[PDB]
């Protein structure tokens, strides 16, 4: 009895009804819903309890059910009864029926269509019962539903709907198997008859499956320019989501011939917001539908363009107020609105402008361009960007637009998420997940902001001057602009600073756009002079800018990063006037603050030295030729401006007036190279360093830690004590500064990375490679000792057997110093961290240094005493307990591996490779494997600690297919491979290595190690190196398998 | 106090009866246990505008054992698409549990959330999650096991049902 379904029903949709209860009764309805003539309960249920619509629903769901998982079962009969079922339940829609059930009866006739109708048309002059079973009648039943009454109309509306989203929108498995039939159906309903036969020449089986002769457009259009009259909201939304989804794919002489944009301009400006939503919807399907006849599109883009005034008071409509509260229901609309308008500028090329159409268009992007909402304007810089770099466009934007494009660009260019309030940031709490992803856009919107001003700057470079010119003069005399200029340090999170930064900004826009105008410009006859005038403008330009004399180092850091810009054009006469600028400002000093103290003035002073040291050094790199007509005036300058500069800065320009003394075809080249170099590499042969390097204690001594031992007795400090606990005082600042310097300068590790590098940092000839290996062969051959001595030192610092020597009181101080993790410091535990940070600091650079004089070939690797020397440095050994280096990071194994061992490797010269790898491989292999077998057998921070395993195994597996590949070579694998297997002094430490690979715990390095092992298995069998092989994979071990099955079958031969 | 019926939907497999229970009991399930018919789990809230409460209904995910697969739906005044980063197939039928969504319900407040966004392994991306930006439905990454986004969905429906952008929970 229907009643026991009524009550599961209740029992379901009871709210008081327990999870149990509703699980039986669920149980009992799926029984009822797999029951036989289960369709014909569904459809007596919604025929008999029109009233309750849950219990109507669910019998439309079993009628459902029944023509979606049984349709292939029920024969010919069944299958007509359920569609007489369907189309009765249909034409019965009443007022009461609820959306949901208008839905359901839609979605059973829009599935029993998909599977029966039309499917007779592919058999030659169908029967006519075969017209029957396929549905002939559909469309004029349809027709007959949509007279019916005003929820049949809805209905109707609804069935087209689903219709055409299941076959054109939506990848439909059933209709995938009828594509041929169905969509020319769908196309011939809504499409005239005539229009029809132009497109298709189908005999007249096919127009008796058509009953409205004009097509279904000719209804519906006529319908929804009555309903806007009418202003009936409710049938305007229907008609509008039924026509949305059938404006892509039909004949486009329909869409013509009921003039279907003009209604959808219509509904576009009705104040019905869905309205608008859906009618932009359509416009943007409108115009990016394929047509197939290109008078038709031009209709249809001329009916856009003719109407920019329209679309403005449609923006000005759906605009708000924002400061209090976003309105949600129009900010969509506005998105979807300001993205239609964003695609339109493709057509403006194809517009005939009798009336000022694309001036309004222009105006109206610009227009929207300067919505609070940085989305919005997102939207339409990527359609700025493009106009302006295809010359077809400028001189549109030139006559209308550029001079307020720029404006905005410019008045854009500020820091959205550090400004208190802005209005921008109402829209991010809803466009946004979080503050990450707000920064990220903004950072990406103010890129592409700047790439605007860069094009405008290279377009219009004479207003843009002038415009630049105006508004800096005009800031500058602004109260904002007179704290920065009268002023030594600015709060980078405030608007003082914020400003003089984006001006600086635009200046820096500027000087790129006129960079790029070398190249946009057509090199005329007229070229020289116009670019004559450009490096005057230039000229004028940072002359006024360096007569305000600012001081603030984070702002003049950006000052000189833009100057250096200027002098990638100007003059070499006013290259020296500029430069002598450049380095006279940033190495000011500044009373205000004592320096070093690590204070955040401290710090952006030692920034701005850095940016200029680093931007002198780039250009010198650039254009060494043309710094040769100064350069005696740069000596000068630079040895006026040493007494005050720093050590770590001292080198840095010094390696500038080197770089000009190599590679500037600059005469008495040695003399000047000796003059530069030997008084900072002269360190290194001090003879208390020569002997002293050889002692560890000595080392301990010099890196202060004797003197940290009297500050604790001085202070009474527990060797117990939690040094956290405990603040840093000023003898302890001090004693950092003097330990700091002393030590920076006893290793002049940095200074010999910075020559070397630099020196070599490229090279014209292999001449003039060979006179740089001349220069540098005297000085680093003697020095390679005590440099591999220094990182042998730095390596047995770690190790906590070797400072047991060293006083109780500072064995706590030191074994932080060893933490490993990742500001002025306050307490002694700070101090170790920076003791350690120290130490740290000085094994990157002796890396960098040894990796650096790898460069220099010949003069390195032909050496006897290179590889003995470079290994013993990094694999300390110790009697008995064979752990290689103990207590190093692994973090520190993976720096060691990554700086210096693999860039040592790849750098070997072809005509040394002979001497230096036979005696370095060998040693090398086993240490690897001694060293990863020590730490995998160790194997959140303890994650963290096997993420860092994990990246030096990731590090030795690219160490070993740099040195022979993974299954193509390059000349050097090929040249390595006759190394590797040749030598079974080097191939069976390589093997033993590449086994435990091969079975550690990594996906990835196994994975790599074992297509190591395919590509490498033929040559190396090809007699002890069998047997162990055999022996060892075979025990030890998806084409793994694979390379098992082959070591089986040939070993086993 | 208002009642407000949610229907929690998804893909099956995505954590939808994981999601509720956290919200029930601070407690964790590593069970993946499949939910036959929907679960029907009171939940409240408290606000500094009084007391709401979420009728949840948390159907099931799988083809197998969806009872009445949309039927559910019916009379719904929220609902939660859950899909979980972890697999894409999860994320692909979003579009599709939408559409037998809002066929049932037409203008409920709707929030997209992307499960198990804890494992560092997401296979859906920010790059792919426009869907929701194009149908206008508020996003979240979630994790039933970390509460750093566990309630933010029930918050936003909240603020949209209740037609006050200022409540906001307190425990
Ligand atoms: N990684 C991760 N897994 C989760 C999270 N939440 C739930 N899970 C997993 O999801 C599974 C729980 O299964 P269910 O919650 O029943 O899956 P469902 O989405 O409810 O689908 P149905 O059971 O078919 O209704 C457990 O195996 C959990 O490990 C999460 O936040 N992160
Ligand atoms: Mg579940």
């Amino acid at each position: 009895g229907a009643s026991q379904i009524v009550s599961a029903l209740d029992v379901i949709y009871s709210p008081k009804s327990n999870n149990s209860q509703r699980q039986e009764a669920q149980k009992f309805l799926d029984e009822v819903k797999l029951c036989s003539e289960s369709p014909f309960w569904g459809y007596e249920i919604a025929l008999q309890n029109p009233t309750n619509s849950i219990l109507k629903y669910f019998g439309l769901g079993l009628l459902d059910h029944a023509v979606k998982k049984n349709w292939n079962d029920y024969d010919e009969g069944k299958r007509v009864a359920l569609r007489k079922w369907v189309m009765e339940l249909n034409f019965g829609v009443q007022d009461y029926d609820t959306r949901y059930i208008k839905e359901k009866l839609a979605t059973l006739w829009v599935e029993v269509a998909k599977r029966t109708w039309g499917e007779a048309l592919k058999q030659t002059n169908p029967t006519e019962e075969q017209l029957l079973t396929s549905w002939v009648d559909m469309d004029n039943n349809l027709f007959e539903l949509w007279n019916i009454n005003q929820s049949s109309r809805e209905l109707a509306l609804i069935i087209f709907r689903i219709l055409f989203e299941d076959v054109f929108l939506l990848d439909d498995l059933i209709v995938l198997k009828r594509m041929t039939v169905i969509q020319p159906l769908c196309v011939m309903i809504v499409c005239p008859i005539e229009v029809f036969a132009i497109k298709y020449k189908f005999s007249d089986k096919w127009t008796k499956f058509k009953a409205n002769e004009e097509g279904w457009f000719s209804v519906w259009i006529p319908e929804l320019n009555n309903a806007l009259q009418q202003n009936n909201s409710e049938y305007i939304i229907r008609l509008l989501e039924t026509l949305k989804t059938c404006l892509n794919w039909p004949l486009t002489e329909v869409i013509v011939r009921n003039d279907v944009l003009s209604s959808l301009l219509t509904c576009l400006s009705s104040n019905i917001p869905r309205a608008q939503s859906m009618a932009l919807d359509s416009i943007h399907i409108l115009l990016t539908r394929p047509y197939s006849n290109e008078s038709h599109y031009q209709m249809t883009i001329d009916r856009v363009f003719d109407n920019m005034d329209l679309l403005d008071s449609v923006y000005e409509s759906l605009l708000f107020d924002p400061t209090d509260d976003i309105d949600e229901t129009k900010y969509p609309i506005i998105k979807k609105f300001v993205d239609m308008i964003s695609c339109l500028y493709v057509c403006v090329p194809k517009i005939k402008e009798t009336n000022g159409q694309i001036q309004k268009y222009f105006k109206l992007v610009l227009k929207t361009t300067y919505n609070p909402s940085l989305i919005v304007s997102g939207l339409t810089l990527d359609l700025w960007c493009t106009c302006l770099r295809n010359d077809e466009y400028l001189p549109k934007l030139e006559k209308y637009v550029i001079p307020d494009l720029l404006q905005f660009a410019a008045d854009a260019l500020v820091y959205y998420e550090q400004i208190d309030g802005h209005i921008s940031k109402k829209f991010a709490e809803i466009d946004f997940q979080s503050k990450s992803e707000f920064q990220t856009f903004c950072s990406t919107y103010r890129k592409r902001i700047r790439d605007i001003i860069r094009l405008i700057s290279c377009v219009e470079l004479d207003l843009t001057y002038d415009w630049l010119n105006n508004r800096l003069n005009n800031y500058f005399s602004s109260p904002f602009g007179q704290q920065v200029l009268s002023s030594t340090f600015l709060d980078h999170k405030l608007e003082p600073y914020l400003g003089a930064l984006s001006q600086y900004m635009i200046v820096e826009c500027f000087i790129n756009g006129c960079i790029r105008w070398k190249i946009w410009y057509p090199t005329g006859d007229d070229y020289d002079e116009k670019l004559d005038s450009i490096l005057q403008k230039l000229e004028i330009l940072s002359n006024q800018l360096i007569a305000l004399n600012l001081r603030e180092p984070l702002l003049l850091k950006k000052q000189i990063q833009n100057f250096a810009l200027f002098l990638t054009m100007l003059k070499d006469n006013v290259l020296f006037t500029l430069l002598e600028k450049i380095i006279t400002s940033a190495t000011m000093d500044y009373p205000e603050i004592n320096l070093e103290e690590r204070g955040a003035e401290s710090d952006a002073v030692r920034d701005l030295r850095y940016a200029c040291g680093i931007e002198l050094n780039r250009m010198a790199l650039l254009m060494p030729e043309s710094l040769k007509k100064i350069y005696p005036d740069l000596e000068s300058v630079i040895a006026r401006i040493m007494p005050n500069l720093s050590y770590h800065e001292k080198i840095s320009f010094k390696s500038f007036l080197l770089i000009i003394v190599l590679k500037s075809s600059l005469d008495m080249k040695e003399e000047r190279f000796a003059a530069i170099v030997d008084p900072e590499l002269l360190a290194w042969s001090d003879k208390t360093t020569v002997v002293g390097l050889s002692d560890l204690h000595w080392f301990m001594e010099r890196l202060g830690i004797v003197q940290i031992a009297e500050y604790f007795q001085r202070r009474d400090i527990d060797e117990n004590s939690d040094l956290l606990s405990i603040p840093i005082d000023d003898e302890g600042k001090e004693l950092k500064s003097e330990l700091t310097k002393r030590w920076q300068s006893l290793f002049p590790v940095r200074a010999t990375r910075m020559f070397i590098h630099y020196s070599m940092q490229s090279i014209k000839t292999d001449e003039e490679f060979k006179m740089l290996q001349d220069l540098w062969r005297p000085r680093i051959v003697p020095i390679l000792p005590y440099i591999t001595r220094l990182l042998y030192q730095l390596q047995s610092y770690h190790d906590p057997d070797n400072w047991k020597g060293l006083p109780t009181v500072v064995q706590s101080f030191v074994k932080y110093s060893t933490i490993e993790r990742f500001k002025a410091m306050q307490t002694l535990r700070d101090f170790a961290d920076s003791v350690g940070h120290i130490i740290r600091y000085t094994r990157e650079y002796t890396l960098l240094v040894l990796s650096a004089i790898s460069s220099l070939g010949s003069v390195f690797y032909l050496l006897d005493e290179s590889p003995d020397l470079l290994l013993n440095s990094i694999a300390i050994f110790k009697p008995g307990s064979n752990e290689i280096s103990p207590g190093v990071s692994t973090h520190g194994w993976k720096h060691i591996m990554n700086i210096a061992i693999r860039p040592i490797l790849k750098g070997c010269p072809k005509d040394c490779l002979g001497k230096f790898m036979p005696a370095f491989l060998p040693k090398l292999f086993e240490i690897l494997d001694l060293l990863l077998c020590q730490k995998w057998s160790s194997h959140t921070e303890e994650i963290l600690e096997e993420n860092l395993l994990r990246q030096l195994t990731t590090v030795v597996v690219r160490i070993v297919i740099d040195c022979v590949g993974q299954g193509r070579l390059n000349n050097h694998q090929m040249e390595m491979r006759k190394i590797i297997f040749n030598d079974l002094n080097t191939l069976a430490p390589f093997l033993k290595l590449l086994n435990h690979l091969i079975s550690f715990k990594d996906t990835k390095c196994s994975f790599n190690s074992i297509l190591v092992m395919k590509c490498c298995l033929t040559s190396v069998l090809n007699n002890t190196v069998d047997e162990y092989f055999t022996f060892e994979v075979m025990k030890n071990l998806h084409e793994a398998l694979y390379a098992f099955t082959v070591i089986f079958l040939t070993l086993c031969k | 106090v208002p009642t407000f019926k949610l229907v929690l939907v998804g893909d099956g497999g995505t954590g939808k009866t994981t999601f509720v229970k956290r919200h029930l009991t601070g407690e964790f399930e590593k069970k993946y246990i499949a939910t036959i018919g929907v679960e029907v789990h009171p939940l409240s809230f408290y606000t500094n505008f009084g007391e709401i409460k979420f009728d949840v209904w948390d159907t099931a995910g799988l083809e197998k054992f969806g009872g009445l697969r949309d039927g559910y739906y019916i009379n719904a005044q929220c609902a939660i698409i859950m899909f979980d980063v972890t697999s894409r197939i999860t994320y692909k039928n979003v579009p599709n549990w939408h559409r037998d969504l809002v066929r049932v319900c037409e203008n409920i407040p709707i929030v997209l959330c992307g499960n198990k966004v804890d494992v560092k392994e997401r296979k859906v991306k920010a790059k792919t999650i426009t869907f929701h930006r194009k149908k206008n439905l508020q996003y979240y990454d979630i994790s039933a096991k970390s509460n750093y986004n566990f309630e933010k969905p029930f918050l936003w429906l909240a603020r949209k049902l209740a037609g006050n952008p200022q409540l906001e929970f307190v425990e």
